[PDB]
């Protein structure tokens, strides 16, 4: 919602509600998932050219009892962009591997999960400053390019480390050396194309044998295809990763090769349906693992939209992963789930 | 005709020397794929260095230079102003100060500075600076005395934009008045004027890393820094004027007669202490086993105590002629061997972690200057008398 | 303790006026202090005796 | 982008001297 706009400035205050309930056999993640996101973006002219602006958003977790708070920040950056020739923002951002992998992450609940937060530069995460040009300087309508580096997210300080040391340190599976990365991206009429690149230095906590994966650098090489148009969306996405993707808590995979796929439609009375499968298979993993598959599933959903401002979905996650040794020492969940959302947006 | 600086700086120049460092150090492990929209956060590699020196007694090719153009030097090599090639190794250094000294192997006519009394600079004074700024070789530049500090380092406006902290600053006389050094640690270049050590001090602290192995400067082993630091908030220090202690060394007379991080120092032998800063100084003031008695604050801590030689000014490789970080260890009781490494060549000798060496391989060893006296003159056989505190043992 | 602040208005507990702590503090370690056995100086409070 | 292991293989061959068994 647009809650001031007033001599140049713009402030739009925005938000939603989402009461979710998960229902399966893992109850790790059974039961109530209620949460809120709050955020706001903002933007104050400078010249007729020159703009500013800062995008700041949290989640809330609705979900706990009142004596503990689980919320954290999903985006914080400050930026700057001038008119027919591109942008700069600084913060807490997404990495510009998930320009090509956003298109894919459209899904009701799931979806989206070949990768995490604070996973190199393949989505949310620190530090990252980033660079934009839309158009190609406004003479080629639909061309889209950015080039964005990360500076080293390193051990917690005060805890006694020796080296490796960042004010702002965290656990080795959501580190980072410095990176850079690209990405492409051209959308004619209803079609899209794109692919971006990331190399990420590695921090030696991270290539200790405490982990699988250990390796100088991550890299990843995604492309993708978008349709969006006559109330049909299509998207497809292919990433070739190098000591980039996390094998839930073992650490990462030497190599890993993910696919995502979705397709959706918007009947005019307001029920979009959407199916879509993803996969994440790993090779040459360490310990004997050899090939195993990371991540597999089909999931079928739909969403009601009442209007722009209240919706309610249904989205079934049918987990093709079954339980063996590997996911039961990496953690990762081998069971469906059902999510059931009601959610208010303004 | 024209005035000229020509006249002297003949007179001057075959005392300065090119020097031409070459060593390695430890760098941490590149991990790759390169982000750089990513701002993150062991193995030897080599570097080069390059510096000026001056000549400082041509009997003995003593060389005296910055320390951090020497600094962990495998091989040093020393170009005289006429183009004469030399070898040189280490012979002493001292970081604090930023100040060196080395020896040319193997002198042959050599041509030494006269040193000047660093005590009757003034400020209106004439000063040239003579250095390798940016490699292509020796620059001199002109100015006058800028800033007598009043420790006295010497400013003046003889620098270079952007260039690397030179060496030799000389009078309209040609002799040294002081040794131009880099206040911008492990970095080289200026903060827009220059800074030199007045050749008094540099008289001074060199014939110490002469006459014993290393400069005589105690150390109260503590470290730490203002009460501003991450630290001293995340920690809510009481009464914020002193010097705050994050940690007392190991092995120290600090940590040996008693103290612990979080006191606040207020005092120095009852003088007032408002900084870290305030303190590291004062305690360069007092040469080893002197003894200080100053006062904490935890809830109204103090005591008093002896320090002894700091580990900043060390030596390594240059001990025994042969190659392999000892120092001297209190008053002219023998030398004192520190943190052995991994490549353990001289730990594979049978030396420990604190092992002293009175004995001369026959004779008495007061200090580096002897020992390094004795391992020069009979390199045919070597039984280091060495005595880590109770062992007594005769390795080769 | 009870009685000073009756006839006092508060407890007579005087302070060195110095905040610190131990010598393992992440500042003790990333300032290097030499001999660490007692109380580190993290810094002196202002306006008082120490 | 060291541990012996163990691996088979199989082929075939061809008798060349059968007094010495040369394949």
């Amino acid at each position: 919602a647009e809650v001031y706009n007033k001599d140049g400035n713009k402030l739009d205050l925005y938000g939603k509600v989402d009461g979710l309930h998960y229902f399966s056999d893992n109850k790790d993640v059974d039961g109530d998932q209620t949460y809120m996101r709050l955020g706001f973006k903002g933007e104050t002219q400078v010249t007729d050219q020159l703009t500013g602006y800062g995008q700041w958003e949290y989640q809330i977790q609705g979900n706990s009892a009142e004596n503990e708070n689980n919320s954290w920040t999903r985006v914080a950056f400050a930026g700057l962009k001038f008119q027919d020739v591109g942008s700069f923002d600084y913060g807490r951002n997404y990495g510009v591997v998930y320009d090509v992998t956003s298109w894919t992450d459209v899904l009701p609940e799931f979806g989206g999960d070949t990768y995490g937060s604070d996973n190199f530069m393949q989505q949310r995460g620190n530090g990252f400053a980033t660079y934009r040009n839309t158009d190609f300087f406004g003479l080629v309508d639909g061309l889209n390019f950015a080039v964005q580096y990360q500076g080293k997210n390193g051990n917690p300080s005060g805890e006694g480390f020796t080296s490796g040391v960042t004010n702002n340190g965290r656990d080795a599976l959501r580190q980072n050396g410095d990176g850079v990365g690209g990405s492409i991206t051209y959308d004619y009429e209803g079609f899209g194309i794109g692919g971006a690149i990331s190399s990420s230095k590695r921090t030696d906590a991270q290539n200790t044998a405490a982990y699988i994966g250990n390796g100088d650098r991550a890299e990843t090489y995604t492309g993708g295809l978008k349709y969006d148009a006559n109330n049909i969306y299509l998207a497809a996405q292919y990433t070739q990763t190098y000591n980039a993707t996390r094998v839930g808590s073992l650490g990462w995979a030497n190599k890993a090769q993910n696919f995502e796929a979705v397709a959706q439609y918007q009947f005019d009375f307001g029920l979009r349906p959407s199916l879509a499968y993803l996969q994440s298979k790993g090779k040459n993993l360490g310990r004997g693992y050899d090939d195993e598959d990371i991540l597999k599933y089909v999931d079928v959903g739909a969403t009601y939209y009442f209007n722009k401002n209240m919706s309610t979905y249904v989205d079934y996650k049918i987990n093709l992963l079954d339980d063996n040794q590997f996911t039961r020492d990496a953690g990762i969940n081998t069971d469906n789930i059902v999510a059931l959302g009601l959610v208010y947006q303004f | 005709q024209m005035p000229s600086l020509a006249p002297m700086l003949e007179k001057v120049m075959p005392s300065v020397v090119s020097i031409n460092v070459e060593g390695s150090t430890t760098v941490n492990t590149p991990r790759m794929p390169r982000n750089f929209q990513q701002f993150f956060g062991g193995q030897q590699q080599k570097f080069m260095a390059l510096g000026s020196g001056v000549i400082i007694d041509a009997d003995k090719g003593y060389v005296v230079t910055n320390n951090h153009v020497v600094d962990n030097a495998t091989v040093i090599k020393v170009q005289l102003s006429d183009g004469r090639k030399f070898d040189a190794k280490m012979v002493g250094k001292d970081p604090r100060s930023d100040i060196a000294l080395i020896q040319i192997q193997n002198p042959k006519n050599l041509t030494a500075i006269k040193m000047a009394d660093s005590d009757a600079l003034r400020v209106g004074d004439y000063t040239v600076a003579i250095g390798n700024p940016f490699g292509l070789g020796e620059t001199v530049t002109s100015g006058i005395v800028s800033a007598l500090g009043r420790e006295n380092f010497i400013q003046t406006d003889a620098a270079i934009n952007r260039g690397n902290s030179g060496g030799a600053l000389v009078n309209l006389n040609g002799e040294l008045i002081g040794i131009n050094t880099a206040i911008l640690a492990p970095d080289g270049g200026n903060i827009g004027i220059g800074f030199a050590i007045p050749s008094n001090m540099v008289k001074n602290l060199t014939s110490q890393m002469v006459e014993y192995g290393q400069v005589k400067r105690g150390e109260l082993g503590i470290m730490g820094t203002e009460l501003n630091s991450e630290l001293a908030k995340a920690m809510k220090v009481d009464a914020q004027r002193g010097a705050f202690v994050s940690q007392v060394l190991p092995n120290s007379s600090a940590a040996k007669a008693g103290i612990k991080a979080g006191d606040v120092i207020t005092s120095l032998n009852g003088k007032p202490i408002s900084s870290f800063a305030a303190l590291r100084a004062q305690v360069g003031t007092m040469p080893v086993g002197s003894k200080l008695t100053l006062g904490l604050l935890r809830d109204g801590k103090q005591v008093n105590v002896n320090l002894e030689l700091q580990q900043s000014s060390q030596n390594q490789v240059d001990s025994s002629s042969i190659f392999n970080e000892m120092s001297n260890k209190g008053k002219d009781q023998g030398v004192v061997v520190n943190n052995v490494k991994t490549g353990t060549p001289a730990a594979q000798i049978g030396l420990k972690k604190g092992d002293v060496i009175i004995g001369a391989n026959q004779q008495a060893v007061k200090n580096i200057a002897e020992l390094r006296k004795v391992l020069d003159s009979k390199p045919s056989v070597l039984a280091l008398n060495i005595q880590r505190g109770d062992s007594t043992i005769y390795l080769l």
